[PDB]
């Protein structure tokens, strides 16, 4: 547990995940990429959708 | 080559005596250079003088 070493009052919210992705991936892989996940069929583009 | 983040270059000298043609003949590779990067390479160039 790490609780006590940087967990802040107002939330921690430098503690980031990715939650929407389109596959599942490769062992010993990661991804920094930003692009927003269609997780609708519309495709969509821009800031938001 | 580059498997499970690890770029595995193997390499020969060779002295030849040959102008225009790949030489036909046998000769093995001794593992030279291996890398730990863990990247995701698609295309690669040459780079001259």
């Amino acid at each position: 547990n790490s609780n006590n070493l940087d967990s802040k009052v107002g939330g921690n919210y430098n503690y980031l995940y990715r939650l929407f992705r389109k596959s599942n991936l490769k062992p010993f892989e990661r991804d920094i990429s930003t692009e927003i996940y269609q997780a609708g069929s519309t495709p969509c583009n821009g800031v938001e959708g | 080559k580059n498997i499970d983040g690890y770029f595995k270059i193997y390499s020969k000298h060779t002295p030849i005596n040959l102008v225009r043609d790949l030489p036909q003949g046998f000769s093995a590779l001794e593992p030279l250079v291996d890398l730990p990067i863990g990247i995701n390479i698609t295309r690669f160039q040459t780079l001259l003088a």
